[PDB]
């Protein structure tokens, strides 16, 4: 996350939208494409907590209660994280009687993803789990345990996928187009005003989830 | 009450 905030702010200080002819195909590197990200959400926290599924069709939820119950995506394998952080592997048909209420509205939550949401990055080519998330009136934050940041925003159906190990973003434009970048190319030959504003909005969205840890 | 796009 610190690492991530150190990347973006190196991006952005490059003014990459404003200093001549940009080369943004050039700053592309397709090695570094993610291989997790959120491809459908579902906010239900003023009662349970946010769903989600992540893009190999394995499901996870956030509970209000800080509990994580995570189910891979053969449907029977279940991770469960406490709150102290204690996790336990096990499986949905052998689950605990006490774990009853939470699996029934993983699966409740599951059911309504897989049949009314559209899968984000569904034309891209094939555990973490959510650690925190937050909302603004333009998109929603989240933040996985592998430390990856999703942002998504919701008025134009942009997304940026942000991978500090790669030092990377991914870019889903309007059309759904797809493009995976290394944040030192993009500093080395530029970018669009879109992507470079999205990315000044990123290092924000990132210094706020640095400040609410 | 909100949800990720239909």
């Amino acid at each position: 996350l610190s690492d991530m905030l150190q990347q973006l702010h190196s991006v952005n200080a490059s003014k990459p939208s404003e200093r001549g002819l940009v080369r943004q195909e050039e700053a592309e590197d397709p090695a570094c494409i993610p291989i997790f990200w959120v491809s459908k959400w579902v906010d239900y926290s003023d009662k349970y907590g946010l769903g989600y599924q992540l893009c190999d069709n394995s499901v996870g939820v956030l509970f209000n209660d800080s509990t994580r119950l995570i189910l891979y995506n053969d449907g029977d394998s279940l991770q469960y994280i406490e709150r102290d952080g204690t996790e336990s592997y096990l499986t949905v048909s052998s689950h605990p009687n006490s774990l009853m209420k939470k699996i029934t509205l993983l699966k409740y939550f599951r059911n309504y993803m897989s049949e009314h949401l559209l899968k984000a990055g569904a034309n891209i080519t094939p555990l973490p789990y959510l650690r925190t998330w937050f909302r603004t009136r333009s998109a929603i934050i989240l933040h996985l345990s592998n430390g990856s940041v999703q942002i998504n925003f919701f008025q134009d159906h942009t997304k940026l996928i942000l991978c500090p190990l790669m030092a990377a973003v991914t870019y889903i434009d309007e059309k759904r187009d797809f493009r995976t970048y290394r944040l030192s190319l993009l500093e080395e030959y530029g970018c669009c005003k879109e992507l470079a504003s999205r990315l000044r909005y990123a290092r924000t969205m990132v210094d706020k989830l640095l400040s609410s840890r | 009450p909100l949800h990720s796009t239909a």
